[PDB]
């Protein structure tokens, strides 16, 4: 009866439609591969989908996937054993090299862009009419490392602008230099603002931005990566 | 205590955003509202401006339409009086033409007849914010995505109310409204046809609606935990995979032996959830009209 | 075996348990200490439950369930046929739960990023625990647990819930719903927000974030957005099955009898209690 007509043409679907759904997510990061980059033999059964292009929008070209995949950036990784499944050790600086809980994407190295054209992100300083509105202003607090020294100081907030949000802090080195922090891995406090992935000495070596009232991308990714990782590579340090 | 980004720790603010100006007619659009920095602890101040609009308005009109013709009868109900209005506030009910009439739309108005009107409000108010939803997708040169999954909620509404009464051939056999009242329909179309746990359907539309709370949870965290390399960029993210992009999909192949990308996480949700009153609807539908009985069905499934 | 971008992922280090031992992967998979904890309790389990369904008879899957000990062996333990069987297999699964639960942590920390995940899944493992421990405990005895098994399980929803009436009338299971029909809407909408943008109208742009964010004020002249909409997410959920666990936790300890009864609380205020009319007058 209707019923199990019915009932046996959607398990029919429903087994098209994940198949469906999961070559959709194959897009990226495919096909598989060896340890050394080779192609790996078994893909599994899903196929690669047949594949997307997307028109970015302010003249900034297009992106068709699947396509091409490289790490255009040197790995400084070494195998750890004779057979596929283990570890590979960095075999220099995790932090400096940007492996690990370290590792950043080489994005583009232009900003985001709001809607209309101009950058998603800025110091707001620059940022016209931008002020904060509830909790405590950081501009101005000290900022301190996991081993509970002082590193720093902020010397503004770098807002997104039409989410109209804190993205990072901006922190004056005793240097005189300054580096972005991501909002999401400070705590904000009464009268400091603690870090704690990161002791005072590994600040100077949080990735500097080329532009100052300006992030790329692939900016963004080599901070936040840089500080993320040293909630690893910094622990050692980590004072409690 | 590491910062977890649930809520925001330090609030800003700027000139209100009036949006983007795609093919709104701008002159719909209304003036920015307030700005709640109770609401900005979560996400964002900015209340308004909204696009009203002819389609907008009718269907507002009529959502209090609807509302308002249930209310008084409540009103009419509790012999006017507040306290009893107090009261009995869930134990009111405006119900369906008795079956005697049927399909009939001549039921008393004290029968069954003010029931017909609330729901003839409620066709309006509905179908014209579906078109709504659409319009403004139009209007910005966006997908329609959020007209179709809206279609899904409006098919298991349009069965319950519309087309299963209709297809049983009396008004009787939809829902009162009422809060108590939808309640006890509900718990007893499910005696009369004996035991929804053996619809299928049913079955099924519970294991995404479980999913459903299980994906957000699984979505919802993910961004979270990656919003530390700005995760919940998802746009640029799609257009330029980011290390927040990969640290998501590796955290998954290595928990669970496969993985999403960005765009695709998000069609893994809408179909998730679409899928929620797209079984269910059916279910309803069948039920009553072609099985009488889902534990006598489940038994020879013919 | 790996992803494109996979390999400078694949670093040492982050267990909590035992060092570089167990540190290593199977295929996609990664074994913890904990990847070993829970294949080890997975693989007990599974054995008692085919052994349940030898002294059952059957091996149809529809058939077989695993009865807990029944109300007379309270919270002892019973014979393995007769309740033994399913309180090891609860241990078990357990066992399993907390186990997948700590391997996420340390995939987390191997990562780098937050604890989000393993934290949103304690709140399923302490559904669950609420209805085969927490509940039965207070109540006194495994027998109010229910049963594995695919229908048999349905049966026990079924008839506990109807020990108190129509269940609709449950308080916290009220709330609880709402939060389950609240959070399928809010990603029913998600999933399409985004979608739309980054699947335009044709050959038309990639749309933006504000254009996301502008077609919610449009439409309903409010916008969460997108830092916001994914912390309602995670926050719905946990939320719904938050209320799930209380509405049983009361159910049966606190309150044993009928739920619809409980509700004569508002209508018997005595500023109205009294007054002649409405449905209750
Ligand atoms: C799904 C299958 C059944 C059914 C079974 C159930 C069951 C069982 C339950 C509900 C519940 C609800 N149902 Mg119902 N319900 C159905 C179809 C509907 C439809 C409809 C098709 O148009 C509507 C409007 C509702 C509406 C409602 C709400 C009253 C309530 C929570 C809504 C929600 O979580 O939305 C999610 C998100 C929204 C944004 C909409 C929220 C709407 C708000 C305003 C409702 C709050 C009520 C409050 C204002 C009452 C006064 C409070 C003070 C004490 C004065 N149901 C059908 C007939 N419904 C739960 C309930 O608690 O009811 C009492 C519940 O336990
Ligand atoms: C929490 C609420 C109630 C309850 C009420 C209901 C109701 C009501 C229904 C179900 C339904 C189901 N229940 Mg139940 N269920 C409960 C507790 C459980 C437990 C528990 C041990 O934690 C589990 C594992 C299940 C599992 C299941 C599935 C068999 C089925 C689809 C669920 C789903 O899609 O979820 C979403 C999750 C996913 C999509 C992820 C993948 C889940 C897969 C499907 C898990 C299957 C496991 C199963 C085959 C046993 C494996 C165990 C051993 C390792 C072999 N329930 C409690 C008692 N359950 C529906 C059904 O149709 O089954 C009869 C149904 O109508
Ligand atoms: C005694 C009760 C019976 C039973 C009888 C029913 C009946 C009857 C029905 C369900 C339905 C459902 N049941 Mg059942 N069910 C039982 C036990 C359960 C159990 C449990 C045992 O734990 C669970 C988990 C469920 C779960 C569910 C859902 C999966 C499903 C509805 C999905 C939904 O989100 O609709 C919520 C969404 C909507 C109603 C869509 C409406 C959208 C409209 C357009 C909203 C417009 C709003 C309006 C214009 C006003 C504006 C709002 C205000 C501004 C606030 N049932 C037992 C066996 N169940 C439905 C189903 O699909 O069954 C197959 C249904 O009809
Ligand atoms: C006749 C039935 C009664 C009734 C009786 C009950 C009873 C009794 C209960 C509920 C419970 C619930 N009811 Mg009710 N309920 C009714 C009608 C409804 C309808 C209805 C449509 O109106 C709705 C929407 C609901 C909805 C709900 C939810 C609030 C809740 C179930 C989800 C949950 O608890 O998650 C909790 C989630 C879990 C337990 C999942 C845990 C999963 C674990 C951690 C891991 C699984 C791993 C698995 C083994 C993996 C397998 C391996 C493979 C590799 C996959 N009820 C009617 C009136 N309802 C249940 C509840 O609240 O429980 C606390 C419950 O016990
Ligand atoms: C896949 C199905 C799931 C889902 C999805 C879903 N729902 C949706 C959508 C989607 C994808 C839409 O895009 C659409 C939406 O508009 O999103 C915001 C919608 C929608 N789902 C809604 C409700 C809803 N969805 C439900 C369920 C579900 N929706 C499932 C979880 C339920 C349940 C659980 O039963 C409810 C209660 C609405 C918010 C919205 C459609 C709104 C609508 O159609 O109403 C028309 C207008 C009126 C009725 C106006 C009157 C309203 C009040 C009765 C009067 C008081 C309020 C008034 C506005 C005050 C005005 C004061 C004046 C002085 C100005
Ligand atoms: C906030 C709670 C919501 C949610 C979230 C959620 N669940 C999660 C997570 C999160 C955050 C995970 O990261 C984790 C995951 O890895 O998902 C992919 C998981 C998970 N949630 C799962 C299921 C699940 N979650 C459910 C519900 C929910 N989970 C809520 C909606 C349900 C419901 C709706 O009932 C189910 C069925 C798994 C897919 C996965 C956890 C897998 C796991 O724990 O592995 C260890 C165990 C095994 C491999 C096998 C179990 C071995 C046992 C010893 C044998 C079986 C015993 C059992 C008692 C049988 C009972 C069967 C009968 C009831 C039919
Ligand atoms: C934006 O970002 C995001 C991603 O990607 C960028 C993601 O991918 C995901 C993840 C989501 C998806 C890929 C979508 C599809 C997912 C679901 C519908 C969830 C339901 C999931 C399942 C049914 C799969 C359940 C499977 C499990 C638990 C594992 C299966 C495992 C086995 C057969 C072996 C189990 C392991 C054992 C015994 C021990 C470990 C192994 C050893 C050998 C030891 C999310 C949420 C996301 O937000
Ligand atoms: C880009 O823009 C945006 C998005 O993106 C696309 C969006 O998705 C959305 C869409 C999102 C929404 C509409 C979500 C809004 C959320 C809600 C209205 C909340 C949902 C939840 C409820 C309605 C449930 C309310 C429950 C409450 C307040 C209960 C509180 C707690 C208690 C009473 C205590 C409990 C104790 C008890 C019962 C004790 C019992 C004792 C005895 C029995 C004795 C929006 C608006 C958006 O803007
Ligand atoms: C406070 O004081 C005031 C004045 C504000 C009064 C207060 C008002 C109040 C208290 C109102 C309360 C209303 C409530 C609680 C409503 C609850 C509804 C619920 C619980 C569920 C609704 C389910 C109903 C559905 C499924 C109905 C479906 C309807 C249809 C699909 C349309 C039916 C079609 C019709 C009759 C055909 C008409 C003609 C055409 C165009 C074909
Ligand atoms: C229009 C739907 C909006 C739903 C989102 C509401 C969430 C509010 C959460 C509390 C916000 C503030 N806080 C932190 C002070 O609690
Ligand atoms: C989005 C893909 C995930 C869908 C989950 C499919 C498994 C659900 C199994 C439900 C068991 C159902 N049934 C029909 C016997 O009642
Ligand atoms: C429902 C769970 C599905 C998980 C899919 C996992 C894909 C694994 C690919 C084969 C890897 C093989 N192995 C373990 C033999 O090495
Ligand atoms: C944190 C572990 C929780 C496991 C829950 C297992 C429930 C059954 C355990 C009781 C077994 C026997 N008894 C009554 C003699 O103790
Ligand atoms: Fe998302």
């Amino acid at each position: 009866d209707l019923a199990s007509l019915a009932i046996y043409s959607f398990w029919i679907f429903l087994a098209g439609l994940i198949y469906y759904l999961q070559t959709e997510n194959m897009r990226e990061g495919y096909p598989l591969e060896n340890e050394d980059g080779t192609p790996a033999a078994n893909q599994g059964p899903f196929p690669l989908p047949k594949p997307k292009t997307f028109i970015l929008p302010h003249g900034r070209g297009t992106l068709t996937v699947p396509g091409p995949e490289s790490e255009d950036r040197p790995i400084a990784l070494a195998r750890t054993a004779v057979s596929e499944g283990f570890p590979h050790a960095p075999t220099g600086d995790p932090m400096k090299d940007g492996v690990g809980p370290a590792s950043w994407v080489a994005r583009r190295d232009l900003p985001e862009l709001d809607g209309h054209g101009h950058n998603k992100i800025k110091p707001m300083k620059a940022a016209a009419g931008f002020h904060v509105s509830a909790g405590k202003n950081p501009i101005g607090l000290p900022v301190r490392g996991c081993d509970l020294e002082i590193a720093g100081k902020v010397v503004d907030i770098w807002v997104d602008i039409p989410e109209q949000m804190a993205r990072f802090l901006e922190v004056e080195l005793k240097d005189g230099s300054t580096r972005l922090l991501p909002m999401q891995m400070v705590k904000v406090q009464s009268n400091r603002v603690h870090v704690n992935a990161l002791s005072s000495d590994l600040f100077a070596g949080i990735p500097t931005i080329k532009s100052p009232t300006e992030v790329t991308l692939l900016e963004e990714d080599k901070i936040c990566g840089y500080v993320a990782g040293g909630l690893m590579y910094a622990a050692p340090k980590r004072k409690s | 205590a590491e910062y977890q980004n649930i809520f925001s720790q330090v609030q800003v603010r700027g000139p209100a955003d009036l949006g983007m100006t795609e093919d709104v007619n701008l002159a719909n659009r209304s003036g920015v509202g307030p700005f709640s920095t109770l609401l900005g602890w979560f996400g964002n101040a900015q209340l308004g401006p909204i696009y009203l609009g002819s389609l907008g308005v009718l269907s507002l009109f009529s959502g209090l339409m609807w509302f308002f013709t249930i209310g008084i009868w409540f009103w009419y109900q509790a012999g006017w009086n507040p306290a009893v209005f107090l009261r009995d506030l869930f134990f009111f009910s405006l119900e369906p033409p008795a079956p005697e009439y049927g399909l009939s739309f001549a039921a008393p108005l004290k029968e069954g007849g003010l029931w017909l009107i609330a729901s003839f409000f409620m066709f309006v108010a509905v179908w014209s914010w579906w078109g709504r939803t659409y319009l403004r997708a139009q209007a910005l040169g966006m997908g329609k995505h959020t007209a179709w999954a809206f279609l899904s909620a409006i098919w298991l509404w349009m069965v319950l109310g519309f087309i299963r009464p209709i297809l049983m051939g009396s008004w009787s056999e939809a829902v009162p409204y009422g809060i108590f009242s939808h309640l006890d329909w509900t718990n007893n179309f499910s005696l009369v046809h004996g035991n929804l746990f053996y619809n299928p359907f049913h079955g099924l539309s519970i294991a995404f609606l479980y999913g459903s709370a299980l994906l957000f949870a699984m979505h919802g965290a993910t961004i979270l935990a990656v919003s530390r390399f700005g995760g919940e960029r998802e746009l640029e993210q799609i257009a330029d995979r980011g290390t927040a992009a990969e640290r998501a999909a590796l955290f998954w192949r290595w928990t669970m032996g496969f993985n999403a990308t960005m765009e695709g996480i998000h069609r893994w949700a809408i179909w998730m959830a679409v899928l929620v009153t797209l079984t269910g609807g059916i279910g309803i539908l069948l039920s009553g009209t072609v099985v009488d009985n889902w534990y006598v069905w489940g038994q020879n499934h013919g | 075996a790996l992803l494109s971008f996979e390999r400078k992922y694949r670093v040492p280090g982050g267990t909590l348990v035992g060092g570089n031992l167990f540190d290593f992967w199977v295929g996609p998979f990664y074994v913890g200490f904990f990847g070993v904890a829970t294949f080890f309790f997975a693989a007990l389990g599974i054995i008692l439950i085919a052994w349940s369904a030898v002294l059952q008879g059957t091996w149809n899957p529809q058939l077989i369930s695993v009865y807990p000990p029944a109300l007379e062996y309270g919270l002892g333990g019973a014979p393995l046929a007769k309740g033994g069987l399913w309180q090891i297999i609860t241990i078990c699964a357990t066992g399993a739960f907390v186990s997948w639960a700590l391997r996420e942590v340390e995939i987390c920390r191997k990562l780098g990023i937050g604890y989000h995940i393993p934290f949103a899944f304690a709140f399923a493992i302490l559904a669950y625990l609420t209805l085969v421990l927490f509940r039965p405990v207070m109540m006194g005895a495994w027998g109010y647990a229910f049963p594995y098994g695919i229908w048999t399980h349905l049966d026990w929803v079924s008839n506990t819930g109807y020990t108190y009436g129509n269940f609709h009338y449950n308080p916290a299971h009220m709330i609880a719903i709402s939060f389950f029909f609240t959070n399928a809407l809010a990603l029913a909408l998600h999933g399409a927000l985004v979608l739309s943008a980054a699947n335009p109208e044709k050959g038309k742009e990639m749309r933006t974030p504000d254009h996301e964010d502008t077609f919610f004020r449009d439409l309903v002249g409010y916008s969460i957005g997108t830092l916001g909409i994914h912390r309602l997410g995670l926050l719905l959920s946990l939320s719904a099955v938050f209320f799930s666990a209380l509405c049983m936790i009361i159910t049966g300890t606190i309150w044993f009898d009928q739920w619809v009864d409980w509700w004569q609380w508002w209508v018997k205020l005595p500023w109205w209690a009294n007054i002649p009319g409405g449905i209750n007058g």
